[PDB]
């Protein structure tokens, strides 16, 4: 059980995320609020996604240090328990609001004349509240554990043990399977249904159909390219532990790749503002008309 | 409009009885209903109040836990469930129709009344006079606390109970003549002391004049002035 | 048919017109005489307006 | 021959034009260029009235300056308490395509009408609690576009059949029918003394009528397009018109001309509602660019703007005590400004 | 804070608001339509049949019909004048406009084309789709089969016109009536496609006066229209 020279990639990537995803997410939050003012209940989910992204990107300045300084956390146990819970959530909050958006879009497009009670700002707010309550209470296990752990080779950990606790493996399994694949599968099914509905449209001009398909494929490709490697490797180093709990052969080799993938999973915070409030000409219109106020 | 009510009689102490008030001829669902009682030879005393939509219910401090008011809007009926009837709860109970919006006239229709006999920190209204055919007569009443609100409304009401029947609204909010009252009646006041002035009295204007405050619950009445 | 229009236009033709200067001065005079009682023109201070 | 009659009519029109040209000695701007400017005036939205489902086409203040009736395309008339933003009555109409409403001076009745060609009248103060239809006045061929109460028993309706009518409410028959327009009549303003009333139609003209005699007195022909709104100056000797050519104009009955024109090169949308203040110094006008404008009625310069709506302002009304301004819009919101 | 009567007034206002929310629930779930046409066009027969299957100077008529548990309003104007440019603003936000034209009356078909052009280019009817009922097809069948009344004379471009490849004459009928009816359809469609700008569409149908499958056509077109607007506001396009 040891570590590698992983001190440049996650820091240089979180710096880019800080530089791009604070202004883009503030603009996206403003545009989503603009949408809510018009009783577009998609705006509620867009605001919630922007909030999760914002309070994720506002807790990176700590892990950029935690990775610059080699793998040690020094801001007490209190910061490592709050900023470590915000950092290992908001992934399952972002990919829950993306699923909420895809289901909202599927209902509007594939059933345009039904379920009108489900498409309202009130029900959107209630669903957002339930989404925040779950995945923040059901992912709250790391709080009720000591989680600023030291070891031999001067590695002050934060939310880890390479010798994994009994719960950590099961909670990782839950992460991979009921925080990523389930919401991602629902996103994929919703966009497949949206494309099947758009296909039948008589009034859409077959280049708009191509634009819709190439946006719907990128929506479910960005999520996979950002979350699949980290979660597959988390599955790997959690499945090995059940086979050989008292072993460290795999972990030392896979440590650097694991932390680089964890750095990668942060690109789905500058991905969201673009793909959901900056790729269409209506929300860019809001950006243009509001930045022209000052 | 008409409010016919029944369910009264001789009740042994410690018993119970339910009063009913059947309304017909007006949109019952948009009116708040009151129960008002007066002892056989004494003045009126407010009992309870149920709001339109049944969302607000008030009781007098003397019947707070024993009585229960309820309504049935699809059936146009009003109820008063009385339990633990003492000998001090003998009166003849009234059904009053009241509606509240900007410029409405509450307490404008009163039922005929049903009689009930039981075998053997709020505002106070004083009408000091107790008794008084073509001449001007002025009645007066007073209050402990000023009835003038910050709105500009003086929540003073004037009622006339002719010898044989139920009270009839004459002036609401201290200066407004009710619908149907002749222009002879006028009302005035100053915030704490009030007066009612019949100009050219006629033989149909004899009876007992009652005052009211609607500033805050419970609503209090006053003894009442007699004219003979 | 057009005789009705002709008669109506004849009736509308001959009325007593006052010079435009007099009418303009009258509008100016009405606006000036009621200037102090126009809340929107001269704003009321924020204790008599019922929309405080 | 008919050519002779046409020539006589043309000669009479030329005579009227010549008399008007002779009577105009000085413009209003020349006389008014000495008075102090009104200055920038700012009004803030004191209240906002929520509850209308669809767009709002009509609104009329109460004579008590506190109540307010409003009409919307969902089929409701809502009576607001302007001070507390309460709702007093919610009147559901038989036809949802209403485009005018009025509140009686006494306060006992309201009227509304629209594409149904009927001016329904509602009784607000009944012995029963509900608000009932007192009478439905039928006889207009086109849609009713404006109605104004004279008293509890007389009402004046303008329609899109080139006709205004004077109804007797007790017996629903037209006492007088005012013909002479050639296009759809839209607006209608009663004189303060209720002896005359003006009407603007799609013929780009306005006429002053006599209620008692029933005959048109004057015809005004300023605008270049259909006239959408009209209202009397508080004096009773003037009125202002708003049309689709993005221009307001001020006429005078005694001078029988047009005194001043309110237009800006940067505003190109038509006016939808025109009202005056108590003194007549301010000419509040609604527009299609979502923003009401305030014009100085003596100088033709914008004193202020009322921008608080997300759709075009349809109705406008200044209260009788001059204390506030109501503004309804196609976004289903009323706002009280002061 | 505030007096007893004012509390009761606020309670009454709140009950009014509750009733208005109940009304909003049913207002947002009913799709409103505007029926237009000439006197010859059988819109009266259409509305009568729709009402059956599912007042002197009166100016508007309303018709409920329901297809697959979806509510529909249909309005037609009865007593209005010839001019239309003023009361057409009230229908700025309807779901669709149903324009009905008689295809068997070649004398008045140019006036119908001009009316459809004025509807399609109205400044207030942008983003409002039009459902085109090319009506009275049975009468057109005889009008074209019997050669007594010709069609090349009224429209001097029928000769240089070929039946489009997309044509689908289903039941089995002469090619001439198919050619003529698709010519009329393509006249209306060239007007439609000249200046659409992609913000609204025209859905043409070959209907008769007494047909059962008319409310289904309106339902399908309204489904498509609502779907398109949902694509617009939900940021898909």
């Amino acid at each position: 059980v040891d570590s590698r020279v992983d001190h440049l990639f996650p820091p240089s990537l979180y710096i880019f995320v800080i530089g791009v995803g604070l202004p883009t997410n503030c603009l996206a939050l403003w545009a989503a609020y603009r949408q809510v003012r018009q009783h577009n209940e998609l705006g509620v989910y867009l605001m919630n996604l922007s909030i999760a992204d914002l309070l994720y990107i506002c807790t990176l300045p700590l892990w950029v240090d935690y990775f610059l300084h080699h793998d040690n956390w020094i801001h007490g146990p209190g910061s490592c328990k709050l900023f470590g819970f915000i950092f290992y959530s908001n992934i399952y909050i972002s990919i829950a609001f993306l699923c909420c958006i895809s289901v909202d879009r599927y209902l509007a497009v594939a059933h345009p004349l039904r379920f009108a009670r489900l498409r309202r700002v009130k029900t959107a707010v209630a669903v957002s509240s339930v989404v925040w309550a779950t995945e923040l209470g059901a992912n709250s296990a790391p709080l009720f554990h000591d989680e600023l752990f030291r070891d031999r080779y001067n590695h002050t950990f934060c939310f880890e043990k390479f010798p994994m606790e009994r719960w950590v493996a099961w909670m990782n399994l839950y992460r991979v399977f009921v925080g990523f694949l389930f919401p991602w599968a629902l996103m994929l099914l919703c966009y497949r249904g949206i494309l099947r509905a758009v296909q039948s449209s008589v009034s859409t001009e077959r280049q708009e159909k191509v634009k819709i398909k190439r946006l719907a494929l990128s929506l479910i490709a960005i999520v996979l390219v950002c979350f699949a490697p980290y979660h597959a490797l988390l599955l790997s180093r959690s499945a090995v532990y059940l086979g050989r709990p008292w072993d460290c052969g795999f972990e030392e080799r896979v440590f650097s790749a694991y932390h680089s993938s964890l750095a990668f999973t942060s690109l789905n915070c500058v991905a969201d503002p673009i793909l959901y409030c900056l790729v269409n000409e209506g929300a860019r219109s809001d950006v243009a008309k509001a930045l022209h106020n000052l | 409009v008409q409010l016919v009510e029944s369910g009264g009689g001789l009740v042994q102490p410690g018993g119970s009885r339910k009063l009913s008030c059947s309304a017909s001829g007006f949109a019952f669902s948009s009116f708040g209903m009151h129960w008002v009682r007066q002892a056989p030879e004494k003045g009126l005393e407010w009992v309870a109040y149920i709001s339109s939509g049944s969302g607000t219910i008030y009781y007098a401090d003397t019947v707070k836990g024993r009585f229960t008011i309820s309504r049935d809007d699809p059936k146009n009926t009003l109820f008063l469930q009385m339990t633990s009837l003492r000998s001090e709860d003998t009166a003849m109970y009234y059904c009053v129709r009241s509606i509240y919006y900007y410029g409405s006239s509450p307490f404008d229709f009163w039922g005929q009344g049903t009689t009930l006999t039981v075998s053997a920190a709020d505002i106070v209204m004083t009408q000091a006079t107790s008794s008084v055919p073509g001449e001007s007569v002025s009645i007066s009443c007073r209050s402990s606390k000023s009835l003038l609100h910050s709105n500009g409304n003086t929540y003073l009401y004037w009622f006339l109970q002719r010898p044989g029947q139920s009270p009839q609204l004459l002036i609401y909010r201290m200066s407004n003549l009710a619908s149907g009252v002749p222009d002879r009646f006028s009302g005035s006041g100053s915030g704490t002391a009030f007066t009612l002035t019949i100009s050219r009295l006629e033989a149909e204007d004899v009876g007992v004049y009652y005052c009211m405050q609607h500033l805050e619950y419970p609503l209090t009445f006053g003894a009442g002035t007699k004219l003979e | 048919q057009a005789r009705k229009l002709v008669e109506q236009l004849k009736m509308e033709a001959n009325i007593d017109r006052i010079k435009v200067s007099k009418a303009a001065a009258d509008l100016m005079a009405y606006c000036e005489a009621h200037a102090k009682e126009d809340p929107l023109l001269t704003p009321v201070p924020a204790s008599e307006n019922p929309f405080r | 021959e008919l050519d002779q009659l046409r020539q006589e009519a043309e000669q009479l029109k030329n005579q009227i034009r010549d008399a008007r040209k002779a009577c105009a000695d000085a413009t209003l701007s020349q006389i008014t260029n000495n008075i102090d400017p009104v200055g920038r005036i700012q009004m803030r939205t004191r209240r906002t009235l929520r509850g209308h489902l669809a767009k709002i086409y009509a609104m009329h203040w109460g004579t008590d300056s506190r109540l307010l009736v409003s009409a919307s395309q969902d089929g409701k008339l809502i009576i607001w308490d302007s001070y507390t933003t309460n709702k007093v009555h919610a009147i559901p109409l038989r036809s949802s395509w209403v485009m005018t409403c009025a509140y009686a001076p006494s306060g006992n009745y309201v009227a509304c009408g629209g594409l149904d060609n009927i001016c329904s009248i509602y009784n607000l103060k009944t012995r029963e609690g509900n608000v009932r239809v007192s009478r439905e006045l039928a006889g207009h061929t086109g849609y009713l576009s404006c109605c104004r109460f004279l008293d509890d028993n007389q009402i004046v309706t303008s329609s899109g059949d080139t006709t205004c009518a004077l109804w007797d409410i007790e017996t629903g028959q037209q006492t007088t029918t005012f013909t002479g327009h050639t296009g759809d009549v839209m607006s209608l303003s009663l004189a303060p003394d209720t002896r005359l009333f003006v009407s603007g139609a799609c013929d780009a003209s306005a006429k002053l009528w006599d209620v008692r005699e029933g005959m048109c007195r004057q015809t005004f022909t300023g605008h270049e397009s259909d006239i959408n709104a009209i209202c009397f100056f508080p004096n009773g000797n003037a009125f202002a018109t708003g049309s689709d050519d993005a221009t307001c104009r001020l006429f005078d009955l005694r001078a029988d001309q047009e005194l001043m024109t309110y237009s800006h090169d940067n505003i190109i949308c038509g006016i939808t509602s025109v009202s005056f203040s108590k003194s007549g110094r301010l000419l509040l006008a609604g527009y299609d660019d979502f923003n009401c404008n305030v014009w100085d009625a003596l100088k033709a310069d914008r004193a202020g703007v009322l921008a608080g709506h997300d759709n075009r302002v349809s109705c406008l009304g200044v209260t009788d005590d001059g204390m506030a301004v109501a503004t309804g819009s196609w976004d289903s919101f009323l706002k009280i400004w002061n | 804070t505030l007096s007893a009567e004012d509390k009761a007034a606020v309670e009454r206002s709140k009950m009014i608001e509750k009733q208005l929310q109940k009304d909003k629930q049913v207002y947002r779930a009913t799709h409103r339509l505007l029926l237009l046409g000439a006197d010859n066009s059988g819109k009266s027969t259409i509305v009568k049949q729709m009402r059956i299957y599912h007042v002197k100077t009166s100016g508007i008529f309303e018709t409920k019909f329901q297809v697959d548990k979806v509510n529909f309003h249909m309005f037609d104007v009865g007593a209005q004048r010839d001019e239309r440019r003023k009361w057409i603003q009230c229908f700025n936000d309807v779901t669709a406009i149903i324009f009905v034209v008689d295809s068997s009356d070649y004398n008045r078909l140019q006036e119908a084309l001009n009316d459809f052009k004025s509807i399609w280019n109205n400044r207030w009817l942008r983003t409002i789709s039009v459902i085109l009922f090319l009506n009275k097809q049975d009468l057109l069948a005889e009008k074209v089969l019997a050669g007594k009344s010709k069609i090349e004379d009224y429209f001097p471009e029928f000769a240089r016109y070929t039946t489009p490849e997309d044509a689908t004459p289903e039941p089995g009928e002469d090619p001439r009536v198919t050619r003529a009816k698709y010519f009329i359809r393509d006249e209306f469609l060239r007007i439609s496609t000249a200046s659409g700008d992609g913000r609204h569409y025209c859905y043409p149908h070959f209907t008769c006066s007494v047909d059962t499958e008319n409310a289904r056509r309106i339902f399908n077109d309204c489904r498509d229209i609502i779907q398109r607007m949902h694509l617009r506001q939900y940021e898909l396009l």
